[PDB]
């Protein structure tokens, strides 16, 4: 396990230094894995072996398989502290990295602040740890809280100043203020690392090819259209090195209509995103805008399968009532008026001051049978929107269908 | 047998453009024959409930 | 057509924006499982309360109208006893903030243009056979004491 890890073939260790057409026969990594299941599981209070077991599976594209032996890792000596009695100053600092990073990146939106007081424990004398930048990075950067997120990005200084990626974070995420060229420079300084051509190694490069591309795209604005046209090389490279990458066309799809105003390949951008997934803000709204304005709402109904169904998509879509009318109005013209109402309820909840959400719902109410409700609804669209013309005709018809010709004489005067 | 219907313009089309349709099902809208379809003409001979 | 058993030991504690509209919120704190009932109401599925009287059974009755009044449907409270009809009518007058309530008797209906009607089970039955006005307009019918 430990000796065999010292003689590994991935991480920064070596067999030769520690001593002091034709198949090979060297000390491979596959000899190690057999000991990590059978032998280690039987013995109790075996902490270093547990730690090393965790660390290999942890950083190598897995935040899941280490989970069983983190809880155990805690159990091992924390229980044994009574009947043996030994110091534990460094126990709360490695398991700060080991425990929290499993929950941070695996569950992408959920358990970010899993440590809570465990990062507060290490961050006292030494101004943090690799974990208080790895785990607390997404706390400061991704969720957006620009108090310490702007300034404190080289709080990785005490442990490791010359690590490749962590020093480049200074201006990557903080690229909306002004430091764009600087960010680009930094990212260039972080590129020189692996540069692989495989599934395991080249993911980092693939994800850089989105990372830097965004920066490149940004640097133009905060006038000239030099690095707007030249951005293609970084975006096109993104969809190339790995295998499949959806955010390439989707991120720069709406960007194509800014300065050049090239809306010809904006059609091809989200047609290309249909290959990957395109479960996002732009693609749906666009796909509706072309097909529904034809008019042709049958193709707009296909967007409902991935518009609200995304689950994580609902968090950033509840400000406006744009995703509810796309799915709702698709059902209206196809003639199934029972399904119409529920969508329009949510839309109403979202947007109180609106015509199409109410008048569209009132059309369904009209067609279903609830004509008494349609009077209430349509007259509220006269109350909300200063004086809507189509609401008076719809209401007039609804007055007629019931039987009352009381205000039908007065309402049809203005129309 | 025909019916006047008017739809929408396009994206966020608050009543502008339109296209018409035709419908056909069962018979004339009246409770004398049957008309179990809920969309039916309310006559001037009905109380709140009874 | 399915009837899942809710364990009553779980909660979605986002009540401010779980209901996206400003529906209703009281100074007195409701029970956790009865907030879940309200949550289930807004989805579209039906409900079934197996509780005790004098222990906040009106939580469902509160959001029966409050959902229907915003979303523009109607509601029928159906009690077998006539006294109870009067009682819960009074209750509806009291707790709610400006709601059009009604009650059907033999002679004639109190409040002809009511949003929330009240009636006897016999009188309810006399909608489905006669062909009443308010079986179009009503979506969520309340049933008292099953």
């Amino acid at each position: 396990i430990l000796y065999s890890w010292l003689s590994s073939k991935l991480s920064k260790y070596d067999i030769k230094s520690l001593e002091s057409d034709d198949i090979e026969i060297g000390l491979l990594e596959e000899e190690v894995v057999t000991v990590l299941t059978e032998n280690i599981v039987k013995c109790k209070n075996n902490i270093l072996a547990h730690r090393i077991l965790c660390q290999y599976y942890l950083l190598t594209k897995e935040y899941e398989a280490a989970l069983p032996y983190i809880k155990n890792g805690i159990s091992l000596i924390a229980y044994n502290i009574k009947d043996l009695g030994v110091h534990l100053p460094l126990t709360k600092r490695e398991f700060s990295l080991d425990l929290a990073t499993v929950y941070t990146y695996v569950d992408a939106p959920k358990d970010h602040n899993a440590a809570l007081k465990l990062y507060d424990n290490i961050l006292s004398g030494d101004f943090s740890n690799i974990q208080a930048k790895m785990g607390k990075g997404i706390i400061f950067i991704e969720r957006k809280n620009w108090k310490d997120a702007m300034t404190l990005l080289t709080q990785v200084h005490e442990q490791s100043p010359n690590n490749l990626e962590v020093l480049s974070e200074l201006s990557w995420s903080k690229a909306h203020m002004g430091y764009m060229d600087e960010a680009l420079a930094g990212l260039d300084t972080v590129i020189k690392g692996i540069k692989g051509m495989d599934l395991r190694s080249i993911d980092f490069r693939a994800l850089n090819l989105w990372r830097q591309a965004k920066v490149y795209i940004m640097k133009h604005a905060s006038a000239k259209q030099e690095n707007v046209k030249c951005a293609f090389k970084l975006l096109i490279q993104s969809i190339k090195i790995l295998d499949t990458f959806a955010p390439g066309f989707s991120t720069l799809g709406d960007i194509y209509c800014h300065y050049y105003k090239d809306h010809l390949r904006a059609f091809k951008c989200y047609f290309k995103a249909f290959d990957l997934d395109a479960g996002d803000y732009t693609a749906a709204k666009y796909i509706t805008e072309t097909y529904a304005s034809k008019p042709n709402w049958q193709a707009a109904s296909s967007i409902a399968s991935r518009l609200i169904k995304g689950e994580k998509a609902k968090a950033e879509l509840r400000s406006n009532n744009w995703p509810f009318r796309v799915v709702g109005i698709a059902h209206l013209e196809k003639q199934e008026e029972s399904d119409s109402i529920e969508w329009f309820q949510s839309a109403l909840r979202v947007d109180p001051n609106d015509v199409e959400s109410w008048v569209g719902l009132g059309q369904a109410y009209h067609a279903c049978g609830r004509i008494e409700a349609s009077i209430k609804v349509f007259d509220k669209a006269i109350q909300l929107r200063p004086s809507h013309t189509f609401a008076q005709y719809f209401k007039a018809i609804s007055l007629c269908d019931v039987g009352e010709y009381l205000e039908s004489l007065d309402i049809l005067e203005k129309v | 047998r025909t019916s006047y219907q008017f739809k929408r313009t396009g994206l966020e089309g608050k009543i502008s453009g339109y296209k018409e349709e035709v419908d056909l099902k069962e018979v004339a809208n009246a409770n004398a024959s049957n008309s179990l379809s809920i969309t039916r003409s309310i006559n001037h001979n009905q109380n709140s409930v009874r | 057509e399915w009837a899942h058993v809710v364990d009553l030991n779980h909660k979605i504690e986002n009540f401010d924006e779980l209901i996206p509209n400003p529906a209703r919120s009281w100074p007195f704190e409701l029970d956790t499982f009865q907030k879940e009932a309200v949550y289930h109401l807004e989805q579209g599925d039906s409900v079934f309360v197996a509780a005790h009287t004098s222990a906040g059974k009106t939580v469902v009755a509160e959001y029966a109208i409050a959902m229907a009044h915003r979303n523009m449907t109607k509601t029928i409270y159906t009690s077998p006893i006539k006294a109870l009809s009067n009682q819960k009518f009074r209750d509806f007058k009291e707790t709610f903030d400006d709601v059009n309530i009604g009650l059907i008797t033999g002679d004639v209906q109190i409040n002809p243009d009511a949003n929330c009607l009240i009636m006897t089970t016999e009188i309810l039955r006399s909608m489905l056979y006669r062909g009443a006005d308010l079986i179009r307009d009503v979506e969520f019918v309340i049933f008292d004491e099953v």
